[PDB]
């Protein structure tokens, strides 16, 4: 009976280059063929809505209901109307949705923290910490990349965003890519890709390896005594 | 006060024997020989041949030079060697300028 | 608009000219605005003999209202310079001391305006005393001489057309090469067509060393 | 008496942020009854037209009629066509705009090559050089971003696209940009954006420091003697 | 059928201590009916065309024309026209090109840059690049050499020159030349060469290895014998 609206998040049109507006159904008797439908400002007709989940065995059925649109359309502020009918259902319901306005914009500060001496000591893994901090909305897409290649998401956990003690507005987050010291003894990449709003152009990168710092190691081995006077 | 011994150009050398008086009281004066050396660090081992090893040692012996394994180009003269050129299979040998900046014709 | 060589003149600290942000203004900016002393570069290298002893400190008047533009509102186009940081830099350190007061409502170069007055550089090298009706200029005095438009046009003719003039009085065609300054007045005088009719009358009335210059060349 | 269709580059959809399609009228004078729409295969030319060009002396006006369109749906190659109906030419002109499918995707490798310590010693400027090489299409567009504000396109000089000899195909191009010694020395990091479309992020970016490439370790060793 | 008058290039000019004008028609039919004569500012026609080469691949027409001008006659700005009277051309026209007037000399500083650490790092490729900046006129040309071998055309590719953003009267050239990063690793010497008019004698060269490319290590065995020295 009642629905639920998902607004896409940054993830969702970032990840695959394409909004996506899905419509789940919750507590809703199973019954083949469930229709459902967005509706826009001017109420044009959506995509014909497919990938439909199957009906639970908890006699509840999900009624997913995608729609690709351009995204001028979500970030110009014109807000979207999901409506479900069905014979189940006693009457239609009406759920509108639109992207978040009046939060001010804040580039992400992208800072990576190179693993501690002290992992590499174990010799098991090492952490490669990105820290996306000082950025606004609580919406960041961070991803890595290995020279040029994205890196699995299994490797690589990120944290969600969360307030920042410093200022209200602001917001934090990680990225964690444990990788064997072998892989970090020798030179690699391992790139840092954010994707917020903010950002000039939507993504920042920050490479790291061990060559990354290593102050100059002076060797100065200067023999004085082959003077005698 | 400075008495610039030796000025070497291809061995940067600038010995300056000056004297220093010291404190108030004369007769302990100290003699201060100063040899300021700039090891160009990049210059290649036949300076004149680019294409010659870097230098990874530099001998300073102070004798020879008070009185050549040149390594630094001296500002006056001007260090070059021949080229090989082709522009439609033509090789035309012509001077180089391996230190443009003080070899405009003067 | 034409740049005047205050893109170089201006010898800025390292750290407000770079990124780094200053940690406090009672004790950074502070003694970073002033550690620019090496602002008396003017006749302690190049004005020490150039020309006369007035003309090396009127060129520090130019920088002073330059450097009070460059904290509020000048017109470098420049990450370093305006639309810069380093005009962030100020606000981001007064409004961090629960907005005590805006950079352009005091710190403006107007609650310390007198800062050294560069004349520690000026004395530092250059060694020559200022006279008292000198040493007011370089210091704080009520006019600012309108945001830049029209004073960096002011040190134009006081040096960069009346030289060329006076090389002109002192081949013909070295001396024809000096028109070129008058096509890049039609472009400066559109600028200032943007109070007094045009450009002219302001060097005539307004300044003391213009009218010696001529007005036009025009070949 | 044809119309030259203007297909917005990947450098113009990157920095105007949007796809607007426009496509020009050329060695044509107006005439009554212009018709403009953009039609795909599917035919739902449905779009709004807006600021419509005038008549030009030289019979060259654009009768631009703007539109915006997803990237992905264009990179599918739907062949836009402004169907033009003129008195003199009953026959419409048909002027596909579409990605051909058969240019590659290879990834731009752009590095980024700090200035000569030969600059650096004279003392006067120093120019950092952006090199994009490895990208078959021709639509690379560079962007230089200093302390993560963008610099004006004026600062920096970006070759056009050359075809790359010792690889058939794929292209390269620099992006030069010079700043002042004093302010090279003074830290800035300043980072080539690079935005191309076999990208997998679309954007890549490498960052040059006044430490980028410095001597990791010296090695002196003085040896002091007294007798040759 | 596009004909285009190519100015003289400062290669031929100084390797060559010739001046050769072409002034080449192509994509066109045989006919042989070209008629190109240089005139030069005043009525007398210096050159008309010699050595005509119209054996191609393709079986089109080539006529290259010829100029033999004295080199200060050049400098002194004196104009030629090149005509061509081929059947194939609606009407002839005449193609004028002239030494350009009041352009400063300023010298062209070259300066030699290696590959980035990271595309050495790479292991599949190392890209060399010969950075020729501040140079007026914008005529330049550059090659490249190795250990005092020239290397084909083909392996280094040079860019047109396009104005400094800084000083619109000088330009700035592009060159680079690719090697695998086991010939780089060899340490050997790579050499650019650049000959323009503002040099003292119209060449200068820089060299760039493994050793001196901005390299991670600095080697240095400095000894000093003999610290007293009096003399
Ligand atoms: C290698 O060093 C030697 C001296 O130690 C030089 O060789 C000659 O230098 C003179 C100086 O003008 C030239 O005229 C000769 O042509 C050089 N020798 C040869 C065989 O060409 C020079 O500094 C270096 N050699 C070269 C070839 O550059
Ligand atoms: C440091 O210097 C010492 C003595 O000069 C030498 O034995 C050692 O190998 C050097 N270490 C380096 C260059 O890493
Ligand atoms: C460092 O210098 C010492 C003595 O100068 C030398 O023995 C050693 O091989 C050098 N090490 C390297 C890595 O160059
Ligand atoms: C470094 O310098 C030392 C002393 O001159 C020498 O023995 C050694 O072979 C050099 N090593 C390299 C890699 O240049």
């Amino acid at each position: 009976i009642r629905v639920f609206a998902i607004p896409p998040s940054f993830a969702s049109i970032f990840l695959t280059k394409s909004t996506k507006l899905t419509c789940l159904v919750t507590d809703l008797t199973t019954y083949d063929s469930v229709t459902i439908s967005w509706t826009r400002q001017n109420g044009e007709a959506v995509k014909t809505h497919t990938n439909i989940s199957e009906s639970h065995p908890n006699a509840t059925f999900s009624a997913v209901g995608e729609a690709s649109i351009c995204e001028d359309d979500w970030n110009s502020g014109e807000r979207f109307t999901c409506t479900v009918t069905h014979t189940d259902l006693p009457s239609p319901l009406k759920q509108t949705i639109s992207r978040p306005k009046g939060v001010a914009l804040h580039r992400p500060d992208v800072y990576l923290l190179p693993p501690a001496r002290e992992q590499l000591n174990l010799r098991e893994s090492a952490t490669i910490t990105c820290l996306v901090t000082g950025f606004s909305p609580a919406d960041v897409f961070v991803q890595w990349m290995q020279r040029g290649q994205p890196l699995s998401p299994e490797k690589y956990v990120t944290s969600a965003p969360m307030p920042e003690p410093q200022a209200p507005g602001r917001y934090f987050a990680h990225s964690i890519l444990t990788v064997s010291e072998e892989e970090w003894n020798t030179g690699e990449t391992y790139t840092c890709v954010v994707a917020h709003e903010a950002l000039p152009n939507r993504v920042t990168e920050r490479t790291v390896d061990k060559s990354t710092g290593k102050p100059t190691l002076y060797n100065v081995s200067l023999v004085m005594s082959d003077t005698a006077g | 006060e400075r008495i610039v011994l030796v000025d070497n150009k291809c061995k940067c050398a600038r010995i300056t024997s000056r004297i220093i008086r010291s404190s108030e009281d004369p007769n302990e004066d100290i003699v201060e020989r100063n040899i300021r050396i700039i090891v160009p660090l990049n210059n290649r081992e036949n300076i004149s041949d680019p294409t010659s090893p870097l230098r990874t040692r530099f001998v300073y012996h102070l004798s020879d030079l008070c009185k050549e394994t040149c390594y630094t180009y001296d500002r006056n003269k001007c260090y070059t060697a021949v080229v090989p050129l082709v522009y439609g299979g033509e090789t035309k040998m012509v001077e180089t300028a391996l230190t443009p900046d003080a070899c405009y014709p003067d | 608009v034409l740049i005047p060589p205050r893109r170089r003149q201006l010898c800025f600290s390292r750290i407000v000219r770079g990124p780094a942000n200053l940690r406090s203004l009672n004790e950074f900016k502070e003694e970073i605005l002033k550690g620019a002393q090496s602002e008396g570069k003017f006749l302690g290298n190049y004005y020490k003999e150039h020309k006369d002893k007035e003309k090396a400190l009127e060129a520090m008047k130019n920088s002073f209202y330059d450097y009070e533009d460059i904290i509020k509102g000048t017109d470098m186009l420049t990450n370093i310079e305006f639309k810069d940081i380093k005009i962030k830099l100020d606000r981001l350190l007064e409004k961090e001391t629960n907005n005590t007061k805006k950079a352009e409502d005091w710190w403006k170069t107007n609650k310390k305006s007198i800062w050294n007055a560069m004349l520690c550089g000026y004395k530092k090298s250059g060694n020559k005393i200022i006279d008292p009706s000198w040493c007011t200029i370089p210091t704080t005095e009520t006019p600012p001489q309108f945001l830049r438009w029209i004073k960096e046009w002011g040190t134009n003719v006081c040096i960069q057309k009346q030289e060329h003039k006076e090389y002109v009085k002192s081949c013909t065609s070295e001396i024809k090469k000096y028109q070129e300054w008058s096509r890049k007045r039609s472009i400066r005088w559109e600028t200032i067509s943007k109070k007094e009719p045009d450009a002219n009358t302001y060097l005539r009335e307004h300044c003391s060393k213009c009218p010696c210059g001529f007005n036009d060349m025009e070949e």
